[PDB]
This record gives structure tokens, sequence and C-alpha cells, in this order.
């Protein structure tokens, strides 16, 4: 909420996908989310580290979040719920063929 | 020496009370003070390590320059890196980045 009324968030992210893609996130997960998706945003300015010292108004008075930074935070929350569907995907892992006719039709039935 | 870093880009003094028992809560502000150091001494060439004797408003503070970015005229980003090795020095213009940091102590305000 604060993020879009301050401007600090980029236009291209669209909810209704991010909704589409969290099937099974609790109530209390979307935070630690939201949480990762800034954590990358804010990392690509400090470089904590290596390339230290770079902080300066410039780089922070520009900071908004892209759509790929809540793709990448993806990776890191994970449900605890949606745990079994992750072995029915992976059931697949050895790609589908239509050889014959016949499995259209076990599919369509 | 320094063949081109001839001039200091942004520059780090930790602050701190001479006299334990002069601590005072007053709001500095650090415009002022990095004022304060131009104007007392410009054009002056400075180390890492270097200790220096501050009398702002009556208040007498040690300065301690831990490190030091040097950084030649024209160079239009700060690329350099800042050096915690003594061996670098360069000389004061009105227009260092000058950070100031609390003390060991960690008295000043």
């Amino acid at each position: 909420k604060k993020m879009r009324e301050n401007n600090m968030m980029s236009d291209d992210v669209n909810l209704a996908e991010l909704a589409a893609l969290t099937k099974n996130f609790s109530g209390a997960e979307i935070e630690g989310l939201v949480k990762s998706a800034s954590s990358f945003a804010i990392n690509k300015t400090v470089n904590i580290g290596k390339g230290a010292t770079k902080l300066n108004t410039k780089d922070i008075a520009k900071l908004k979040v892209t759509r790929e930074d809540f793709l990448n935070a993806l990776n890191d929350v994970t449900p605890a719920f949606g745990i079994s569907e992750e072995d029915l995907k992976t059931c697949v892992e050895g790609g589908m063929m239509l050889y014959s006719e016949r499995v259209n039709s076990i599919l369509k039935n | 020496y320094s063949g081109k870093q001839s001039y200091l880009g942004s520059i780090d003094i930790d602050i701190s009370f001479r006299a334990r028992g002069k601590a005072v809560s007053t709001v500095f502000d650090q415009d002022e003070l990095a004022k304060q150091f131009v104007r007392c001494y410009e054009s002056q060439i400075f180390s890492p390590t270097q200790y220096l004797i501050m009398e702002f408003q009556g208040h007498f503070f040690d300065l301690k320059i831990r490190n030091v970015q040097a950084i030649d005229l024209g160079d239009i980003e700060p690329t350099s890196a800042v050096a915690t090795g003594i061996e670098t020095k360069g000389i004061l213009t009105k227009q260092t980045q000058i950070n100031f940091f609390k003390g060991r102590d960690g008295l000043v305000n």
C-alpha cells in the first residue's frame, strides 16, 4: 500500500498475476515475499562487501522495485502446505509425447 | 607522488569528545561541521590515521580520518576505491563529501 502511494513502485508489476502464481501461500508468507523483493532492490545499490561506499544521493533518489525481483524472490520463500504437489510436477520431468492417437483420447475422456 | 589523484573526493572523519566531562547533548549540524573543517583547514593534505583538534562553538573535539578517497579533477563519478592504507593522501576542497562517524565512545550526538 504505502509503496505505491509513495511512488516507489515500477508500473510494470500487475498484482493479479502475483496472486495467480502463489497457489498455497498462507497469509503470513506474502509478507516475506515483499521483504525479499525489496531486499534485492536495495542490495543492487549497496553491494555489501567488495564494492563498498557507493552510497550516494543519485542512487537512492530513484529506487524502484521491478517485476523480475519478485520472480527472483519466488526462489527464496517456499510454501509450507504446498509440498506434495511438487512431487506431481516433477513426475512429468521426462516430458510428454503424443506418439499415438490413443493418448489424446484418454486425456480427453 | 600521487600522479593524478591529488584532491579529496570523500573524507571520512570519526568525531569524538576530548573531555569525557564536557559531553553536551546539543544537536550538531553536519553541514556546519564540514564548513568548520573547510574554513579552518583548506587545501591541506590529509592522510588516513592523521589526528586533528577542532574547536566548534567553543567545544573541543578529536577528529580522526578513518579512510580517504583521493580523486583527480575531472572525474565525474567517484570510481576510485576508498583506501584504508595510510599511503593515500589528497588535498582538501570545498566540495568533499564529509561523513562524520561516532567515536569509539559514542557520545557525540
